[PDB]
């Protein structure tokens, strides 16, 4: 099988934990516990290949922001993730981005933006401004909710795509 | 801070926070849950050259340290593989009819492609 080094990273809040256990347990994490450093390995059929997904949660906490140089030149594809009940965490996604393509020194980086929570009513961020970011970044957007599940395996499968050919 | 780095099986590790009083067994069972874990299937040690220590142990007694968690002696890891299952089966996560789909050799779990997240993490009989 092939072994895939996910990143999941974004500003604190935004759902990255959840997503990532959605994905690998399908519960729903409501409880909101920070992440400093979880590492999670689970077994995925993407387009009829066995894929071993090596996936690191990230801190979102700004004390932690050390970590970013480190964890963003080993993982191969990052999952941007933000609120789209938090316009704070889109600006956040941001320079997420940029300083992927600098500590990567490409202009060619798997990525994937997501917004998040978007089962909530209460938005904040339309999809044409998230597109315009993912768009100027050459990267693909999808809208996920950690709660419905809803694109949840849709968002991980497609940085798992561009990581594929790359 | 009251954080404790613990190193879990199938090459995982993770970050627990500490409350005092709460026990160890309790602090690790979020983290050993989601991934398909049992605690008590597994033995906890402190790297020193490791020293076992019991389940019960206070938490609040390694605070800064360094952990690691083990199977016991006497399996993990699923071994996929392409099957179009003539003999009349159904998927072992939805129940709905299954001809085309996949299955781990070693666990005999059969499911759909797109079935394929809610297996279990962890493959037995090796
Ligand atoms: N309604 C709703 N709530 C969500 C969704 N995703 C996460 N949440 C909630 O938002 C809170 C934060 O979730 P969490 O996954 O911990 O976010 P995080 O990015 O990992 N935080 P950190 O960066 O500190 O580790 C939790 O209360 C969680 O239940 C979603 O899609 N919908
Ligand atoms: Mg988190
Ligand atoms: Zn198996
Ligand atoms: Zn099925």
């Amino acid at each position: 099988m092939t072994e895939y080094k996910l990143v999941v990273v974004g500003a604190g809040g935004v759902g990255k934990s959840a997503l990532t256990i959605q994905l690998i347990q399908n519960h729903f994490v409501d409880e909101y516990d920070p992440t400093i450093e979880d590492s999670y390995r689970k077994q995925v059929v993407i387009d009829g290949e066995t894929c071993l997904l090596d996936i690191l949660d990230t801190a979102g906490q700004e004390e932690y922001s050390a970590m970013r140089d480190q964890y963003m030149r080993t993982g191969e594809g990052f999952l941007c993730v933000f609120a789209i009940n938090n316009t704070k965490s889109f600006e956040d996604i941001h320079q997420y981005c940029e300083q992927i393509k600098r500590v990567k020194d490409s202009d060619d980086v798997p990525m994937v933006l997501v917004g998040n929570k978007c089962d909530l009513a209460a938005r904040t961020v339309e999809s044409r401004q998230a597109q315009d970011l993912a768009r100027s970044y050459g990267i693909p957007y999808i809208e996920t909710s950690a709660k419905t599940r809803q694109g949840v395996e849709d968002a991980f499968y497609t940085l798992v795509r561009e990581i594929r050919q790359h | 801070s009251n954080t404790i780095r613990v190193f879990l099986p199938n090459k995982q590790r993770t970050v627990v926070n500490v409350r005092n009083g709460m026990s160890l067994h309790d602090c690790l069972m979020k983290a050993l849950k989601v991934r398909g874990l049992q605690p008590e299937c597994c033995a906890v040690f402190r790297l020193l050259k490791k020293a076992r220590l019991d389940w019960n142990t206070d938490a609040a007694s390694l605070i800064g340290e360094e952990l690691q968690v083990d199977f016991l002696d006497h399996l993990t890891t699923h071994n996929f593989a392409r099957k179009t299952f003539l003999k009349l089966a159904f998927c072992d996560i939805c129940q709905k009819f299954l001809l085309n789909g996949f299955r781990c050799q070693t666990c005999g779990y059969k499911f759909h492609e797109h079935c394929s997240t809610k297996v279990p993490t962890m493959c037995v009989d090796w």
